[PDB]
């Protein structure tokens, strides 16, 4: 963990694209 | 833009370099202005002239008496080096060979070069004139 | 050693190639001109004593 | 068809999953050739033990006795050679100066001076008077410390001693 | 080790060459004839001692030759300074590396000699000697520091290490197990002898010489010498001050493309001047092309080099443009009369077949002139809304624009008068946008002409949208983003009649191409003749005579007579209508009439009347983005065979040479890209030739080298196309494996409209050009100066990352090289900040410095990568009246999971717009107006967004037609780069949401209290965070460094090197001048000693009052040394108490510990010490600090205390903590707790410290 951002190749198995994406409510 | 030594508001002197093996920072920006310099916003820019790179530094008796002694220790028509050869032939006489080598080295150390290929008669002419 | 991307043609059709036994590197080294494409700077080894 | 002083394991070659190349079936050369440097008795142990059967099948009936006599001569030469044992299975009268020097090297002791005497190997092998041995036996010292083993003969030869060791190793 | 030794042996065998013939070499024979040398016979050990002592004497003479009295050379050749150096003493100690190399060689030699001296004294046996020589040649690198001085020597170590391995195991079989000793030192001896063979003459040469734009300038000097030396003295004294004046003037006139001519000049000296100018011009041209080819490949360079090279190639392209315009004015029109009449009558027949009505001039009042003029002024002020500081020529432009706002009818009258009258125009300036790969022009127009051209642009697009001038296959449209264009193209490929059935030899052909030199080959007279059919003749003459104007670059003026001016407002119309004339030439009138359908009932994009007119022709899909065409053919067997026969009739191929030169997609694997079967290659050649025959080369030109053909047949499993930056591979379900259904990103599942079953799969990738453009943008971000703050660089990085991801949403996950490039460029951006902090590279650095949002004082960085938050960085602490409480709260969330895909957004958009249509139909019949109650369930859902329905500017933005191609052509008018060129927020809405990213960023970083431990907040004495504000987008570098000083200046960040500041106890790890300049300003005027003495005096005033309650007879303030406040090796007592009769003392316990059991060791003297602390993030626990300092200072022979019973009080100033540890007499512990509470709440010296911290951080509340 010496900084060192790692590549995302092969590090997504159960994570989708639409997950954890939320929308806003109409204001007033 | 570059900052001077007057816009620093509170430099002080360098009391002691170290205590207990820990190096003490001298509280002034003199050495930082010697190594590099400042801009108007307070960034630092360092000089980069280190060509050799120095990889260890990055991480820290009279001459007449000499001639009389040599003419005493020589036989006629004999070189000094030949006398060394004969008196070194443990040798037969360690002490006189030691004395001869010492007088030869005291003559070499005074600037007289090539005294080994020197006969007795030429040293006698040197002592005469 | 450090080194000193081909399209599908009519010539390298794998439907024409019978794959029976796998061809290895020592086959290319013992016989440098039968199984090699672009054999530039190879040297011919001794056969047998 | 489509700095680091060690060498890394990723630089290795011959990582090939072939039944022919992992077991490359090295030669033994008529049971006569030997691989150099690797121990000859160990090479005779790790052999296929097949050509020995070919020997004892194809030698003459007198040649089995010839092979046995040659092996007995070789074992006689080996027994003349070994007569270089370890000091734990040797006696005191046969223990040569090289064996005493290896015995001094085993317990990490070294001595300065001329003609250092032989140290003590055991209490049954020591040379103390028997009443001192009885007192030491009653005190409970089963095995001597090396400072005892060296300083007791030098202490009995009336010599001045400088012992370099720390407190708690049996200097007293 | 075997394989590497065999590698070295093969290299030495291959690199062997026979030695060169020479005279036989005898150094010692020439040494023997000299009388200064004698010969003798000596033992080896004696001469081995003589050589090493002579080498020691030589190095001693070389040390004390430069009068260096402070360097001591040990007898084992170890060189050490005797004291701490200064600046000049480090300058005078700069020897070459040959010195230290000879030092280490003589050290090795003395080890080798003394190993035998250890033997011949009777210490060791020869059995122990041969092992010792074996360890030396094997472990040179471990016993000597010679490896740091020569790097190629690393070859010599590992070889000697590899020979170390083999022999050992070849020694270690049988009864031999492990342990020291082989004794086979020769193998390590030969390698170092062969090393000394090469190192010897270099060191001899060093001792020998120790003990004893410019090329063009030299060429110009040689030319001037050749000129001036030939002339005699009376002409030498004249032409030295005669030639040099016009010598630069001729070069300047060449650079400005001015013909050089002067009267009264002889011809040979004129030819010499011409040769000088020609040679310097060739040098300058080669230098400019070489400097462009250096920076094209990504090599770093100074910014001034790029700024000069852009001007050099700008001048060269200006000279090329003035050449090609002169070539057009000399060669006449390149188009024949018959081709012009043919395309003219073709346009006539197409406009008669569609019954088009021409666009008239607005007579007096169209009743929409005001809306179009306001939209034109808003588009003109769209660029000037970026920055609030402008130049004077731009202030005049904004003044003219505001005068057009204030009096709109006079502005409309001026526009209409310039339309009806004006035909001459002011000169247009030219500049180039410095893209690293492709030069692109930006034009500068007079603002009074620009307002007229913008109103003309608005009026022409508003009339062209109403009159239905453009067929729907002309792309881009206002309603479709280009990924939606790709998706509708894939659905149009899927929904054809039996497009995948190839059982009888059918074929699919996908052509993509670009009209080469579309903008530069438009004749203006032909443009006027084709433009008079659709608009008024005065409007056509206005649009034609505008292009015939002079273009200027700062010294150079040239008129324009061939090619259109692309930087105009209305020029976006000129691109789109003339390409429709290309639609008449490639597609044909019959097929375009079938695609566009009747004028009374026009067809949709990629739709037809019936299936018979759809499949009755092979030309059955067509699309054109601005210059790139994309065509799709369906062939039967006999048509394809006849087309191949018609191709091979005029162009035979006897050797099948059309395979070599076929453009093919290399980003896909070989089973994925096009297989080059001979029938398919011949069919693609036939298709491209049949398309090329329909276009006259004087009008436009397509090229095979920039085109692509993908053929699907029985022998090709898949189809390919590049469009809108997307690489697309279509692959059938029936031609592949079974049902398996593994969900992957970047995969569009294609289904039929009628049967609604899955028929094919579309695979998406990002092309190479977009990745190279992104890497160009990364390199432009990396051209930031050192004075630029970090927040601007992070904002540019975030802008580039959003502009990449929000266009390439689904395709980034599919490609892996872009995922590697993003992480690599992210580490380069982080390293750019890490070097800007300190010049030395840190071992570790937290991501929480970068990814903290700007509201909490951070940079607000976006994340595309796998970054982990390690443990013991999410722990935080708090102090209250009962003591100190600690609390404990992982990966940083990324951007791609917080963005919707394309396909689900398209399905959601279709569903919400269908539901909006049904609710609108139910709302009209019930006499009901739609409100926010009926549309709160589909908020921010759909392309375009539903938010555009509730805007105030409905009647204004409803009149803006043709905005997408204008938004794309904004890049030719504004000098800044344009991210989000494919969208506009007022029309399509906002297509993403980034507040969840900040929410999960605050949540994932341990909370606000977990973040603020790194931020020096507890030194500022603010009880809450919510009542605070920053002094005002950007943060300075000094304030950023002073803010993040608790997490940068740590022991595990800059390992090993630590120093202490003079007047404080602040320990700096490494050195940071940008933090030292703040630490001097805050801690000035002996503030550390003032705080220490203030706490001492306040505690002495505490012990002065309440005297009889503790049985104190005398309080004493000790004579504190002025260096005691910051010395930390030892300490002394500060306040001493004398007991009246006797006191009981307890065991040493903490300040918060109340379990006190006192012993019988009654003492009279009691002592109190005050210790201050400046801590960091990993070491700020004041309780264990007080305990460790008490157990250190009371258990050493260096500190002096008069009493064995006392207490040590430790105060951390970086977090404002305080604790105590030691002995206690009765009544003292709650008194000292309340006293230290009152001190930490009401010390004026601590108040001065905290207000100086708040002044330095510029943080208020």
């Amino acid at each position: 963990p010496t900084g060192e951002v790692l590549s995302l190749v092969g590090k997504l198995e159960g994570t989708r694209m639409g997950d954890k994406a939320q929308r806003t409510k109409p204001q007033m | 833009d570059i900052l001077a030594s007057e816009d620093v508001e509170g430099q002080e002197a360098a009391t002691l370099p170290s205590e207990g093996g820990v190096r003490i920072t001298p509280f002034n920006l003199q050495e930082e202005m010697e190594e590099g310099h400042f801009d108007a916003d307070g960034n630092y820019f360092l000089n980069r002239d280190a060509q050799i790179r120095d990889s260890w530094l990055d991480n820290i008796m009279s001459a007449q008496a000499l001639l009389e002694g040599l003419l005493e220790l020589l036989l006629p028509r004999e070189t000094v080096a030949g006398a060394l050869r004969r008196l070194g032939a443990q040798p037969s006489s360690p002490q006189r060979l030691d004395r001869l080598s010492g007088l030869a080295d005291q003559m070499v150390a005074r600037g007289n070069l090539g005294v080994y290929q020197e006969t007795r008669e030429r040293l006698a002419m040197r002592l005469k004139g | 050693f450090e080194p000193l991307d081909e399209d599908w043609n009519e010539f390298n059709d794998i439907n024409k190639i019978i794959i029976r036994q796998p061809i290895r590197t020592e086959y290319k080294i013992a016989f440098p001109y039968l199984y090699n494409n672009l054999p530039h700077h190879v040297h011919l080894t001794w056969y047998h004593t | 068809y489509l700095f680091v002083f060690e060498w890394d394991a990723s630089e290795d070659t011959s990582i090939d999953y072939n039944p022919l190349y992992k077991e490359r079936h090295q030669v033994q050369l008529l049971g006569r050739g030997f691989i150099a440097g690797i121990d000859l008795k160990q090479q005779k142990r790790e052999q296929s033990r097949f050509y020995g059967d070919l020997m004892e099948k194809r030698r003459t009936l007198e040649e089995k006795e010839q092979e046995e006599a040659r092996l007995r001569k070789l074992r006689k030469k080996e027994a003349k050679q070994r007569w270089d044992r370890h000091w734990s299975q040797k006696k005191l009268d046969e223990m040569t100066d090289r064996d005493w020097r290896i015995f001094r090297e085993d317990y990490s002791i070294t001595t300065k001076g001329g003609k250092i005497p032989n140290p003590i190997r055991s209490w049954k092998d020591s040379s103390l008077p028997p009443h001192i041995l009885e007192v030491i036996d009653k005190c409970g010292y089963k095995e001597p410390t090396p400072i005892q083993r060296q300083a007791i003969p030098i202490g009995l030869q009336n010599r001045d001693i400088i012992g370099v060791a720390e407190t708690g190793s049996g200097k007293t | 080790s075997y394989q590497k030794l065999l590698k070295y042996y093969v290299l030495n065998a291959l690199k062997h060459r026979p030695p060169k013939a020479q005279k036989k070499r005898y150094l010692f024979r020439s040494f023997k004839a000299t009388k200064f040398f004698q010969s003798t016979k000596l033992d080896w050990v004696e001469v081995g001692l003589q050589v090493c002592r002579q080498g020691y004497n030589m190095l001693n003479l070389l040390i004390h030759r430069k009068n260096l009295n402070y360097l001591h050379l040990d007898y084992n050749f170890n060189l050490k300074p005797v004291k701490t150096l200064t600046t000049k003493e480090r300058k005078k100690s700069r020897f070459g590396n040959a010195f230290h190399l000879c030092r280490e060689v003589l050290r090795l030699t003395k080890l080798v000699v003394d190993s035998h001296v250890q033997y011949r004294l009777g210490n060791v046996d020869a059995f122990q000697l041969a092992d010792g020589l074996q360890y030396i040649f094997a472990h040179v690198g471990q016993l000597t520091g010679m490896y740091r001085y020569k790097y190629k020597l690393m070859r010599q170590i590992r070889m000697c290490k590899d020979l170390k391995h083999l022999i050992y195991y070849r020694f270690n079989t049988g009864p031999v197990g492990k342990g020291p000793g082989c004794g086979f030192w020769a193998a390590g001896w030969r390698v170092w002898l062969f090393f000394m063979r090469g190192i010897t003459p270099l060191l001899e040469r060093w001792l020998g010489n120790l003990l004893a734009s410019h090329f063009d300038l030299e060429l110009r000097a040689a030319v001037m010498h050749d000129i001036l030396d030939m002339m005699p003295e009376g002409i030498k004294q004249n032409k030295a001050r005669t030639i040099l004046q016009h010598l630069s003037e001729a070069w300047r006139c060449w650079k400005a493309n001015i013909p050089w001519k002067v009267p009264g000049l002889p011809t040979p000296i004129e030819n010499m001047i011409l040769r000088y100018v020609k040679a310097k011009a060739d040098w300058w041209t080669n230098t400019a092309h070489y400097n462009r080819e250096r920076i094209r490949r990504g090599a770093t360079v100074d910014k001034t080099v790029c700024k000069k090279n852009l001007g050099r190639l700008t001048r060269l392209y200006l000279k090329a443009e003035q050449e090609r315009q002169h070539n057009y004015l000399k060669d006449g029109p390149y188009i024949t009369a018959e081709e012009a009449v043919a395309v003219y009558t073709t346009t006539v027949h197409w406009l008669e077949s569609r019954r088009f009505s021409p666009i008239p001039f607005p007579p007096l009042s169209y009743k929409h002139d005001t809306k179009l003029l306001i939209l034109a002024l808003e588009r003109l002020k769209e660029a000037y809304s970026v920055k609030s500081r402008l130049n004077q020529s731009q202030r005049e432009e904004l003044g003219l624009i505001e005068q057009a706002y204030d009096n709109p009818h006079e502005a409309l009258s001026r526009i209409k008068r310039h339309l009806l009258t004006q035909r001459a125009f002011k000169e247009v300036g030219i500049e180039f946008m410095d893209l690293y790969s492709h030069l692109v022009p930006v034009y500068d127009v007079e603002p009074l002409e620009k307002i007229t051209d913008a109103y003309l642009d608005q009026y022409l697009w508003y009339e062209a949208d109403k009159r239905r001038l453009f067929p729907p296959w002309i792309k881009p449209a206002d309603t479709e983003p280009p990924p939606l264009l790709v998706y509708k193209w894939c659905q149009g490929i899927n929904n054809l009649q039996d497009v995948w059935e190839t059982s009888e030899g059918e074929c699919n052909v996908m052509l993509e191409s670009r009209f080469e030199k579309m903008y530069e080959k438009i004749d203006l007279t032909l443009l006027n003749r084709l433009l008079r059919l659709i608009v008024d003749h005065n409007i056509a003459d206005y649009m034609t005579a505008k292009n015939n104007v002079v273009i200027n670059y700062k010294d150079m003026n040239h008129t324009n007579s061939y090619g259109i001016i692309r930087g105009l407002q209305f020029a976006s119309f000129i691109v789109q209508y003339y390409g429709l004339v290309m639609d008449l030439l490639v597609l044909g009138l019959h097929r375009a009439s079938e695609m566009a359908g009747p004028p009374q009932m026009p067809n949709d994009f990629l739709s037809f009347q019936d299936i018979a007119t759809e499949a009755a022709h092979p030309i059955r899909l067509f699309c054109r983005y601005i210059d790139r065409i994309h065509i799709f053919f369906r062939f039967t067997a006999d048509e394809a065979r006849d087309l191949i026969q018609r191709y091979l009739t005029e162009h035979p191929d006897p050797n099948n040479e059309n395979i070599v030169g076929y453009n093919n997609k290399k980003c896909w694997p070989r089973d994925a890209r096009m297989r080059l079967m001979k029938h398919d290659v011949n069919l693609g050649r036939a298709v491209f030739w049949d398309i090329k025959n329909r276009l006259p080369r004087s009008v436009t030109t397509v090229q095979w080298e920039n085109s692509f053909v993908s053929v699907y047949s029985k022998d090709n499993p898949n189809l390919l196309f590049n469009m809108c930056g997307f690489e697309c591979r279509i692959l059938p379900k029936c031609r592949t494996s079974y049902e398996e259904f593994t969900h992957k990103d970047g995969v569009w599942n294609l289904q039929n409209e009628v049967t609604k079953e899955r028929t094919a799969q579309c695979f998406l990738r990002v092309d190479d050009e977009s990745m190279q453009r992104f890497h160009n943008r990364v390199r432009q971000i990396l051209m930031a100066s050192g004075s630029t703050t970090f927040t601007k660089i992070v904002n540019k990085w975030n802008t580039a990352l959003i502009g990449l991801m929000t266009y390439f949403r689904e395709a980034v996950v599919n490609t892996q090289e872009l995922l590697d490039l993003l992480v690599k460029c992210e580490n380069k951006i982080q390293t750019r900040i890490k070097i800007g902090l300190n010049s030395k590279m840190p071992s570790r650095f937290p991501p929480v410095v970068f990814y903290t949002p700007k509201e909490l004082g951070g940079l607000g960085m976006l994340s595309m990568g796998h970054v982990l938050i390690p443990q013991s960085d999410l722990r935080w602490s708090k102090q209250t009246d009962v003591g100190i409480t600690h609390f404990r709260s992982q990966l940083i969330p990324n951007l791609y999971r917080y963005i919707q895909p394309w396909e689900s957004e398209f399905i959601d958009s279709q569903r919400v717009w269908a539901e909006y249509a049904l609710k609108r139909q139910e709302a009209i019949a019930q006499n009901r107006r739609l409100t926010l109650e009926d549309l709160e369930d589909s908020w921010d859902r759909g392309i375009p967004r539903i938010n555009t329905l509730f805007q105030k500017d409905r009647h204004t933005l409803a009149y803006d037609k043709g905005w997408r191609v204008r938004t794309d052509f904004k890049q030719y008018q504004v000098l800044k780069q344009n991210p989000f060129w494919w969208t506009h927020q007022r029309h399509d809405g906002k297509l993403w949401n980034l507040n969840n990213y900040r929410t999960d960023m605050i949540q994932a970083l341990g909370g606000v209290e977990g973040i603020l431990e790194h931020t020096l907040f507890k030194g500022t004495y603010f009880p809450t965070w919510e009542g605070l504000f920053w002094e005002k987008n950007q943060i300075p570098n000094r304030r950023f460094t002073l803010w993040w000083s608790p997490t940068i200046n740590r022991a595990n960040v800059y390992v090993g090197f630590q120093v202490q500041l003079d007047l404080t106890g602040i320990f700096m790890h490494g050195k940071i001048p940008t933090l030292k300049i703040s630490l001097i300003q805050i801690f000035r005027a002996h503030l550390w000693q003032k705080i220490h003495e203030s706490i001492v005096m306040d505690l002495c005033q505490v012990f002065d009052q309440e005297l009889d309650a503790l049985e104190i007879e005398t309080v004493q303030k000790e004579t504190i040394h002025p260096r005691k406040s910051y010395k930390m090796n030892s300490s002394c007592a500060d306040i001493l108490l004398f007991a009246s009769y006797k006191w009981n003392v307890s065991r040493p316990s903490l300040l918060a510990d109340s379990k006190d059991v006192m012993d019988s060791t009654t003492t009279q003297k009691y002592w109190i010490d005050i210790q201050l602390r400046w801590g960091d993030y990993d070491s700020h626990d004041i309780e264990r600090y007080a305990r460790a300092k008490f157990l250190d200072y009371t258990t050493d022979n260096m500190s002096i205390y008069p009493s064995p019973t006392g207490v040590l009080i430790a105060i951390d100033l970086a977090y404002n903590l305080h604790s105590a540890y030691g002995n206690w007499f009765p009544g003292s512990k709650p008194l000292i707790q309340q006293a230290m509470a009152k001190i930490m709440k009401a010390n004026p010296a601590l108040y001065v410290l905290r207000e100086r911290i708040r002044k330095g951080l510029q943080l208020y509340s």
